[PDB]
RNA sequence: UGGAAGUCGGAAUCCGCUAAGGACUGUGUAACAACUCACCUGCCGAAUGUACUAGCCCUGAAAAUGGAUGGCGCUCAAGCGU
C-alpha cells in the first residue's frame, strides 16, 4: 500500500554525535577484555587507483602497437651518473636476490 | 517468365570446319580437330548466315537463356584452339634446392610425362601425366620455364593446374618458403 | 633463452567464444525436468565449474609464461622498460590476475547457490547468471589482451642477449658503419642503408675467436642531447651501454659524412664515458677511404689524443 | 533475382556530378560566346591530354573548354534555328570524338603559330605504332630499362616486381634486387617490350610508362574557327582530313 | 658540369638540417658543414620557420636559395614573438594578418599560382591561411574568401 | 542492509528477513551524502528490491527517494 | 558434411497424437492471450487507414486523374 | 631470427608468385562462400553466424547513413535549471507474485 | 587485336554483351515519350 | 625424448610395477622400487612391466637418504625371469637389478658391480662404457 | 615526430585550373617515389540501379537399438494455391 513513510529518512545522526561515538567505540576496541552490552541494539553499521590513473592518462593502444604514439620512456634516473649508480645497485640487488634464492629428477608426490 | 525465343551467334573463320550432329560439335582447323558433346543442354543449332552459327532456345527460362553464353564461349574456345592454339608458360623457382624437371613422351600411352625431383630436398619423384594433345617443352629462351601447348584449352589449363598442385609446401610458413611451380603467362601459340 | 614459448593471447570476444565453445562441446547438454533435482544441480554445477576451470587454465597460462620483470637481469628488465611501458605491462598482467580471481570467486558463489536451487528453471538462471558475469569480466579486458598479444609477438621476435658472456657492443652516431662492421664480422642480417636510424632495434650476431664464442651487439645510433630528450630507439643503445659489461666499440666518422660534427661526436663520447667505468673502450675511426687521421686538422687530432 | 552483384558504396567525399554539371557547362559555354572574337575547334586524339593545364596557363587571355563532345555541340547549337550566334552551327560539324573549344580574341595566325610550334614528348597510348624497338637488357633491371647507361641509373624499386610479373616480364627478386635472369646477366635473353612497326597494347604502354620511356608526342591539331565579325567558319588543314558529323 | 637541383625542408637559423643531406651530398663531394653554414646563412631571416630551400650543385659546389612557401609567408606575416622549439610545443597560430599583407603574399606567389587573376591568388592565400588557422582582418579567412566571391571586397588587378 | 522492513507475501517472511522481489529493505546511505536540513547525516533509508535474487545471485534495489 | 555416404538418424515427420493435442491447446491459449493483450494494449491505433494509392504502371492514370478533376469540380459547383 | 625478419624476407625475396592472384580470387569468391555458409551451416554455428551477419549489416547500414548526412527534447520550453527533472506515495513495484509456503 | 587487358587474364575471352533477355520489346523514342508522360503524371 | 629405446626386440617382461630390484651402481642406493615403466601401452587392468634394457621410474627405499626423496629414471640391467634372444638362447640372471641414470641415459654412478645384460649394453652406450661384464 | 611529403597520429578540411580530381580510398617507402580508388573524358549501344513487399525454397540446434507424410514411392509430382 502507498505510504508517506517509505520516502523519509529512517535513521539520522549528527556530526559531533557520530564523531564521539566513533572515538569511544575505537577506544573500546583498543581493550580486548571489554565487550559491549546489548550490541544488537547498537548502531554498529556506522563503525564498520594508480593503475586506473595511468591507464586513463596513457591508453594501451597509445603505448605499444601499430597505432602507438609513445616516444619517451619513463625512467628512474636523470643523468649519466645516476644511471651508472642505478645499474650498479640493480646488479648488486639482483646478485643478492639470486644468492638468497640459491640458499633457499622430480620430487615424490 | 519464359522467353519465347533467345539467340546467340558465333562467327566462324574461313579455315574452320564445324560439324554438329545430335549436339556433338566437331571443329577441325589447321592445327587439328576437337570434339565436344553438348547434349546435356537443350539448344537448337542452325546456319543463320554463311560462316555464322546460330544457337537458339525456345520457351526457356532465364537459366536456359543464360546457358547459351557458356555454349557460345565453349565453341568459340574450340575454334580459337584449332586456329591459334593455346600456350601456358610456367616458371619454377627455388630457394636452396634446385628443382629438377624432366620431360619425356610415354609413347605407349602416347602422352607426355613430367618428372619433378629435388623439390625442397625431398627424395620422392613427383610424376604428372599430361592429358592427350598437350605438348611440354623446356624453354631455352628463358630460365627454369616449361611451355604447355595444345588445341584444347581445358586440357592445357588442367595440366598446368596439376603441375601447380603437385608441388605444394606442407607444414611450413608460406611467407618464408616460396618454392613451387607457377603459371606465369597464358596466351595463344600463334 | 628466448620468450617464443608464450602461448598466443586472443582478444576478449575470441576468449569468450573459445571458453563457451569448450563449455558447449566438451560437456553434455541435454537435461530434462523429469530428472532428479540433484542430477539437475550436478549438471549445472559441472557447467559452471568447467567454465571456471577453462578460464583459470587460460589465465594461468598467460601469467605463468610472460616474463617477471623483478626476476630478470637488470639489462633485460630495463630493456623491456624501454620497449614497453613497464607500468602498463604490470597493470595488464595484474588485471589478468584480478579477472582470474574474480572469475573463481563468482564460480564458487554460484556453485554454492546451485547447491540450494530447487528447480531446473532456477538452476538454468543461476548458470546463465554465472556465465554472463564471467563474459562481462572477460569483456572488460579488451585493451590488455591486445596489448599483451603485441608484447608477446615482439618478445618472440626479440633477440637473445646473454648478459654475462664474451660480448662486444658497437655504439656511436648514426651512419658511421656500425651495421657494416657487424655484417663483416658476424653472420647477422642487419640492414645497411645510407639514411639515419636504419637500425631501430638491437641486433646480435656471433663470431669465434681462439675457439671461444663471442656475441656482438649492434645498437641503434645515439644523438647528442640530454638524457631527458632521448627517445626509446636511442635508449635501447643507452640501456645496452649501461647494463652490459661488454667491450664497447665507439665508432666515429671523421669524414663527417654521417651528418654530425666531430665536436658533437666527441661531446657524446664525453657525456657517455661515466657508463664506461669497468668497461673496455675502443674508439674505432671508420671510413678511411674518404678521409684519414693525418688528413684531419691538427687540433682535432690533438683533441682525439 | 537473388544472385546479383553487390554494388559497392563508396566512402569518398567526391560524388557523381549529374545533370547540374551539364547545365553549368551549358551556361559557361553560352556565356563565353559574346566575349571572344574567334572560336577555334581543336583535336587531341589518342593522347594523354595532361598538358592541357599548361596550355590553359600559357593562354591566360583565352578560354578552353574540354567537356563532352555532344554537350559542347548542343551548347554551341547544332541547327541554325537554335544557334547562339550566326555561323556556330557550321562550326558544330567538326565536333566529333575527342575535341575542344578555344574562345579567343587574339590573332588566328598567332594561335595557329603557337599550336604549330607547341610540342611536348609524351607517353604512348594503346593503338599507337611503336617508332622503335625497346628491349630491357638481361641482368639487373633499372628504372629506365636501359634508356640511360646502367652506371647512371638507380635500380628499379622492389615493390614493382609483382607488377612487372603481372605485365609479363619474367623478372625475379634476388637479394632485394629485381633481376631479369640472374644477378650477373646470364642464362636469359633480353625482354623485348615492343618491336618497331607494331601496334602497342595497354600492357606494352604500361610497361613503357613504368620504365619512363616516351614513344609518342602531344600535338594539338586545329580544325577550324568561327569568327564573330564575319559570321563564318574558316576551315584549316586538319579539318579536311578529320571526319565530320 | 652537370647541374643538380635538390629541394629540402629546413628550419631557419639551424645547422642540423644537413644531417639528412650528408647521406646523399657526401657522394656528390660536398662538405656537409659548409652546406649547413650556407643554409643557415640563407635562412637566417626565416628564424624558427619550416622553409623550402633549393640547393644547386655544379662542379662540386652548391649555392643555396630560399623557395617561398605560402604557409611560411603567412606565419612570418603573423609576427609571432620569438621562441625556442625544444621547450614549448603544440603551439597555435591564432594571431592576425592584414588583407594588404595577404595581397602582397599573393603577389609574391604569382610565379607559383596558376590562377588567372590576382583575386584568385589572394583566395588561394586565404585558403592557406585558413588551413594554418590564423585570422585575417579580425575575421575568418573563409569568410573573407566568401565575401570576395560576393563582391563587396574588391581585389586590385595586378 | 540494515533490516528487512516488509516482505509483501507474508509477515512471517518479513520476520525471517527474506529478500525477494518487491521487498522493502533498509540500507545504510552514509556513502551517498544524504543530509538533513541542519547537518545531520541521514544514514538509514528504505529501498525496494527490483530483481529476483533467487534466480540472479545478487540483490538489486532502487532507493525510495 | 558426409551425409551421402553416411546419413544420420532420420527426423520423423509422423506426428504424435499427444504432441498434436498439446500443440492445439497451446495454440488456443496463445490466441486467447493475444486477445487479452490486444484488449489491454495501450499502443496508439489510427482510425483512418493509409491509402495504398494508384500504381504508376497503370497506363490510364492520367485519365483517372481527369475524371477525378471534373468530379470534384462538379461537386464543388453543386455544393 | 630477430626483429621484423618476415618483413625483411619479403623485402629481400618477395612473396609467392601466385599470392596476389590467389588473394584476388579468394576475395572474389567470398560472396559465394558467404551465401553458401548462410544456406548450409547447421545448428548453433548457423545461429551464431546469422547473429554476427545481422550485426555487420546494422553497422554497415549505420556507416552508410553517417556518410550520407556527413553534410547536413521535451514539449514545454523550460529553462536550463529545470531540465532533466521529473501526491501518490507509491513504491516503484506496488505488486509482485505471491510466494506459497512450499516455494 | 584486343588493345586492352582482362583482369582474370583470359585473353581469349570475347567482348561479351549485356545479358538483356527483354531486348527489342520496345523502341527508344517510345520510351522517351513514356518518360515525358510519367514525368507530367507524377 | 621420453626415454623409449628404439630397436629393442621383444622379450619377456619380468618386472611389473611394484617390483623391488637391486641398485647395481655406486650412486648410494641399495634397492629400487618400480612405480612405472617408460613406453607402457594402455590396457585395462594390466600392470606395466619392463625387461632388460627398459627404462623405468623408481624410488629408493634403502640407500643414502637424499636419494629417497626423488623419483629416478633407471635402466634394468639384470632380470631373473628367463627370456629368449634371437639366437634361440633362453637365459636368466641371478637377480633383478638396475642402475639409476638421467633422462638422456648417462649414469649417475661411476661403476657397475656385477654383469649387465646384452640388451641394456646395446641400448645404452654409457652402461656399455661403465660395465665390466657383458652377458 | 628520429623520420611522417593525402595514406603511424590530433584538429581543421579552403581555393584555383577545371571535363574532373578528397588537404584523399587502399597497396607501398625509413621518408620520397610508384600504383590505385572517388570523379571526368573517349569507344560501345538501350535499358538499368537502390530499398522494400508478397509466394515457394535453404538455414534458423541435434543426441544416443534400426524406421517411418501409414508403406512403397513420387520431381511440367503421386508436392504447393485456386
Ligand atoms: N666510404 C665508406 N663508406 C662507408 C664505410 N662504412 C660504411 N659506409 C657507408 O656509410 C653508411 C652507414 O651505414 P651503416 O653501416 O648502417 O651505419 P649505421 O647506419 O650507423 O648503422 P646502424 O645504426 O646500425 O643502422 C653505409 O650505407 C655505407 O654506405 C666505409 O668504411 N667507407
Ligand atoms: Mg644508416
Amino acid at each position: 500500500e502507498p505510504n508517506r513513510k517509505w520516502f523519509t529518512n529512517t535513521r539520522v545522526i549528527s556530526q559531533d554525535t557520530l564523531q564521539s561515538f566513533r572515538e569511544a567505540m575505537a577506544e573500546k576496541q583498543k581493550d580486548p577484555y571489554t565487550v559491549l552490552l546489548k550490541s544488537n541494539k547498537l548502531p554498529m553499521s556506522l563503525i564498520r587507483h594508480q593503475a586506473k590513473m595511468t591507464i586513463e592518462r596513457e591508453p594501451f593502444s597509445e603505448t605499444f602497437g601499430p597505432k602507438a604514439q609513445r616516444k619517451r620512456p619513463k625512467l628512474s634516473f636523470n643523468t649519466v651518473d645516476e644511471l651508472a649508480g642505478y645499474s650498479e645497485q640493480s646488479l648488486d640487488s639482483y646478485h643478492a636476490r639470486l644468492e638468497e634464492k640459491k640458499l633457499l629428477s622430480v620430487a615424490t608426490a | 517468365m519464359r522467353y519465347i525465343h533467345s539467340e546467340e551467334t558465333i562467327p566462324v573463320p574461313e579455315n574452320v570446319k564445324v560439324s554438329i550432329k545430335s549436339r556433338l560439335v566437331t571443329v577441325e582447323g589447321p592445327r587439328g580437330k576437337l570434339q565436344k558433346d553438348l547434349s546435356h543442354i537443350a539448344v537448337n543449332f542452325s546456319v543463320v548466315k554463311k560462316g555464322v552459327i546460330g544457337l537458339e532456345i525456345h520457351h526457356g527460362s532465364r537459366k536456359d537463356v543464360a546457358a547459351l553464353r557458356t555454349v557460345r564461349t565453349i565453341i568459340n574456345n574450340m575454334i580459337i584452339g584449332v586456329t591459334k592454339g593455346f600456350k601456358y608458360k610456367m616458371r619454377y623457382v627455388y630457394a636452396h634446392f634446385p628443382i629438377n624437371v624432366n620431360v619425356e613422351k610415354n609413347a605407349e600411352t602416347g602422352c607426355y610425362e613430367v618428372e619433378i625431383r629435388n623439390f625442397i630436398g625431398e627424395k620422392i619423384v613427383r610424376k604428372v601425366v599430361m592429358a592427350p594433345g598437350v605438348e611440354v617443352e623446356i624453354s631455352k629462351a628463358q630460365k627454369d620455364e616449361l611451355i604447355l601447348s595444345g588445341n584444347s584449352l581445358e586440357a592445357v589449363s588442367q595440366s598446368a593446374a596439376d603441375i601447380q598442385q603437385i608441388c605444394k609446401v606442407r607444414n611450413k610458413d608460406i611467407r618464408k618458403f616460396l618454392d613451387g611451380i607457377y603459371v606465369s603467362e597464358k596466351g595463344n601459340i600463334v | 633463452t628466448g620468450w617464443k614459448d608464450i602461448p598466443p593471447v586472443p582478444t576478449a570476444q575470441e576468449f569468450i567464444d573459445i571458453v563457451l565453445s569448450r563449455t558447449q562441446r566438451r560437456l553434455p547438454t541435454q537435461i530434462r525436468p523429469g530428472f532428479k533435482i540433484s542430477r539437475i544441480r550436478a549438471f549445472y554445477t559441472r557447467k559452471v565449474k568447467f567454465t571456471q576451470e577453462t578460464c583459470s587454465e587460460k589465465f594461468g597460462a598467460i601469467i605463468s609464461s610472460f616474463p617477471v620483470l623483478s626476476d630478470q637481469h637488470p639489462f633485460h628488465r630495463d630493456l623491456m622498460n624501454i620497449l614497453y611501458d613497464a607500468d602498463h605491462f604490470k597493470v595488464a598482467l595484474g588485471q589478468i590476475s584480478t579477472a582470474k580471481n574474480l572469475i573463481e570467486t563468482i564460480s564458487r558463489d554460484y556453485v554454492r547457490l546451485l547447491k540450494y536451487a530447487q528447480s531446473l528453471y532456477q538452476c538454468k538462471q543461476l548458470k546463465r547468471a554465472a556465465l554472463g558475469r564471467m563474459a562481462t569480466l572477460i569483456k572488460r579486458l579488451k585493451d590488455p589482451l591486445i596489448y599483451l598479444d603485441q608484447v608477446r609477438q615482439h618478445l618472440a621476435r626479440l633477440p637473445d642477449i646473454n648478459p654475462t658472456t664474451r660480448t662486444l657492443l658497437v655504439a656511436g652516431f648514426p651512419n658511421v658503419g656500425k651495421s657494416s662492421f657487424v655484417r663483416s664480422v658476424t653472420r647477422a642480417d642487419t640492414p645497411v642503408e645510407p639514411y639515419a636510424f636504419t637500425t631501430k632495434s638491437l641486433f646480435v650476431g656471433h663470431l669465434d675467436y681462439k675457439y671461444l664464442r663471442y656475441q656482438v651487439i649492434d645498437t641503434p645510433g645515439i644523438l647528442d642531447h640530454p638524457l631527458e630528450e632521448m627517445n626509446t630507439i636511442e635508449m635501447q643503445s643507452v640501456t645496452a651501454l649501461a647494463h652490459l659489461r661488454a667491450a664497447v666499440l665507439y665508432f666515429m666518422d671523421i669524414s663527417e659524412q654521417c651528418g654530425f660534427s666531430l665536436k658533437a661526436q666527441i661531446n657524446l663520447f664525453k657525456s657517455i664515458k661515466p657508463l664506461f667505468a669497468n668497461k673496455m673502450v675502443f674508439i674505432v675511426l671508420n671510413k678511411m677511404d674518404i678521409k684519414k687521421f693525418e688528413e684531419l686538422d691538427p687540433e682535432m687530432q690533438q683533441e682525439i689524443n | 533475382p537473388k544472385s546479383k552483384r553487390a554494388r559497392v558504396y563508396h566512402l569518398t567525399q567526391v560524388n557523381k556530378k549529374g545533370r547540374e554539371a551539364k547545365e553549368r557547362l551549358f551556361s559557361n559555354i553560352r556565356e563565353t560566346i559574346p566575349k571572344y572574337q574567334h572560336c577555334f575547334v581543336f583535336s587531341v586524339d589518342n593522347m594523354r591530354n595532361n598538358y592541357l593545364k599548361d596550355v590553359r596557363h600559357e593562354l591566360n587571355d583565352c578560354r578552353i573548354f574540354f567537356g563532352k563532345t555532344k554537350l559542347m555541340a548542343r551548347a554551341l547549337g547544332t541547327t541554325p534555328e537554335e544557334e547562339q550566334a550566326d555561323g556556330l552551327h557550321r562550326l558544330t560539324r567538326y565536333l566529333t570524338g575527342t575535341v575542344g573549344l578555344l574562345f579567343t580574341n587574339r590573332d588566328p595566325a598567332d594561335i595557329e603559330s603557337y599550336f604549330s610550334n607547341l610540342s611536348q614528348v609524351d607517353f604512348a597510348r594503346a593503338g599507337t605504332v611503336a617508332p622503335r624497338t625497346v628491349t630491357v637488357p638481361p641482368g639487373i633491371v633499372y628504372s629506365t630499362g636501359g634508356e640511360v647507361p646502367p652506371e647512371h641509373d638507380v635500380p628499379v624499386s622492389h615493390t614493382l616486381e609483382p607488377e612487372l610479373r603481372r605485365l609479363g616480364m619474367p623478372v625475379r627478386m634476388i637479394k632485394g634486387k629485381v633481376c631479369l635472369g640472374d644477378e650477373k646477366g646470364e642464362a636469359s635473353e633480353g625482354y623485348t617490350i615492343c618491336k618497331e612497326g607494331e601496334v602497342l597494347d595497354s600492357r606494352q604502354t604500361r610497361l613503357l610508362k613504368l620504365f619512363s620511356i616516351c614513344l609518342s608526342e602531344f600535338k594539338v591539331s586545329l580544325l577550324g574557327y568561327w569568327s564573330s565579325a564575319s559570321g563564318e567558319v574558316t576551315e584549316l588543314e586538319a579539318g579536311k582530313t578529320r571526319p565530320k558529323r | 658540369n652537370e647541374i643538380k637541383i635538390i629541394h629540402l625542408r629546413a628550419t631557419g637559423g639551424e645547422v642540423g638540417a644537413s644531417s639528412a643531406l650528408a647521406p646523399k651530398i657526401g657522394p656528390l663531394g660536398l662538405s656537409p658543414k659548409k652546406v649547413g653554414e650556407d643554409i643557415a646563412k640563407a635562412t637566417a631571416d626565416w628564424k624558427g620557420l619550416r622553409v623550402t630551400v633549393r640547393l644547386t650543385i655544379q662542379n662540386r659546389q652548391a649555392q643555396v636559395s630560399v623557395v617561398p612557401t605560402a604557409s611560411a609567408l603567412i606565419i612570418r606575416a603573423l609576427k609571432e614573438p620569438p621562441r625556442d622549439r625544444k621547450k614549448e610545443k603544440n603551439i597555435k597560430h591564432n594571431k592576425s594578418v592584414s588583407l594588404d599583407e595577404i595581397i602582397e603574399i599573393a603577389r609574391t606567389m604569382r610565379f607559383k599560382s596558376f590562377s588567372k587573376d590576382l583575386k584568385g591568388g589572394v583566395k588561394e592565400i586565404l585558403g592557406t591561411a585558413f588551413s594554418v588557422g590564423c585570422q585575417v582582418d579580425g575575421k575568418s579567412p573563409k569568410a573573407i574568401s566568401d565575401a570576395i566571391e560576393a563582391g563587396e571586397i574588391d581585389i586590385p588587378d595586378e | 542492509i540494515l533490516s528487512v522492513k516488509k516482505n509483501p507475501s507474508n509477515p512471517l517472511y518479513t520476520q525471517l528477513g527474506v529478500l525477494t522481489k518487491g521487498t522493502i529493505i533498509e540500507v545504510n546511505v552514509s556513502d551517498l551524502g544524504i543530509v538533513t536540513a541542519s547537518g545531520k547525516i541521514a544514514w538509514g533509508r528504505y529501498a525496494q528490491i527490483t530483481n529476483n535474487p533467487e534466480n540472479d545471485g545478487c540483490v538489486n534495489a532502487v532507493l525510495l527517494v | 558434411a558426409g551425409t551421402i555416404n553416411k546419413p544420420k538418424k532420420p527426423t520423423s515427420k509422423r506426428k504424435t497424437t499427444r504432441l498434436r493435442a498439446k500443440i492445439s491447446k497451446r495454440a488456443a491459449e496463445k490466441k486467447r492471450k493475444e486477445r487479452k493483450l490486444a484488449r489491454k494494449n495501450p499502443e496508439w491505433r489510427s482510425k483512418l487507414k493509409k491509402d495504398p494509392g494508384i500504381p504508376n504502371l497503370f497506363p490510364y492514370k492520367e485519365r483517372l486523374l481527369q475524371q477525378i478533376e471534373e468530379e470534384r469540380i462538379r461537386r464543388k459547383e453543386e455544393l | 631470427p630477430q626483429n621484423e625478419y618476415i618483413e625483411r624476407h619479403r623485402k629481400l625475396h618477395g612473396r609467392r608468385l601466385d599470392a596476389e592472384e590467389r588473394a584476388r580470387k579468394k576475395a572474389a569468391r567470398e560472396g559465394h562462400k558467404n551465401s553458401e555458409n548462410a544456406q548450409n551451416l547447421r545448428g548453433l554455428r548457423a545461429k551464431l553466424y546469422a547473429k554476427q551477419r545481422h550485426a555487420q549489416k546494422i553497422q554497415m547500414r549505420k556507416a552508410i547513413k553517417q556518410h550520407e548526412e556527413r553534410n547536413v527534447e521535451p514539449s514545454d520550453p523550460i529553462p536550463s535549471y529545470l531540465l532533466d527533472r521529473a501526491a501518490r506515495f507509491s513504491v516503484p513495484i506496488p505488486k509482485v507474485r505471491g510466494i506459497s509456503e512450499e516455494e | 587485336k584486343n588493345l586492352g587487358m582482362r583482369k582474370n587474364g583470359q585473353v581469349w575471352l570475347p567482348a561479351k554483351k549485356a545479358f538483356r533477355p527483354t531486348k527489342g520489346l520496345t523502341s527508344w523514342e517510345l520510351r522517351v515519350k513514356k518518360r515525358q508522360e510519367q514525368a507530367a503524371m507524377k | 625424448k621420453r626415454g623409449a629405446p628404439g630397436g629393442k626386440l621383444k622379450m619377456t617382461l619380468g618386472l611389473p610395477v611394484g617390483a623391488i630390484m637391486n641398485c647395481a651402481d655406486n650412486s648410494g642406493a641399495r634397492n629400487l622400487y618400480i612405480i612405472a615403466v617408460k613406453g607402457a601401452g594402455a590396457r585395462l587392468n594390466r600392470l606395466p612391466a619392463g625387461g632388460v634394457g627398459d627404462m623405468v621410474m623408481a624410488t629408493v627405499k634403502k640407500g643414502k637418504p637424499e636419494l629417497r626423496k626423488k623419483v629416478h629414471p633407471a635402466v634394468i640391467v639384470r632380470q631373473a625371469k628367463p627370456w629368449k634372444r634371437f639366437d634361440g638362447v633362453f637365459l636368466y640372471f641371478e637377480d633383478n637389478a638396475g642402475v639409476i641414470v638421467n633422462p638422456k641415459g648417462e649414469m649417475k654412478g661411476s661403476a657397475i658391480t656385477g654383469p649387465v645384460g646384452k640388451e641394456a649394453a646395446e641400448l645404452w652406450p654409457r652402461i656399455a662404457s661403465n660395465a665390466g661384464v657383458v652377458m
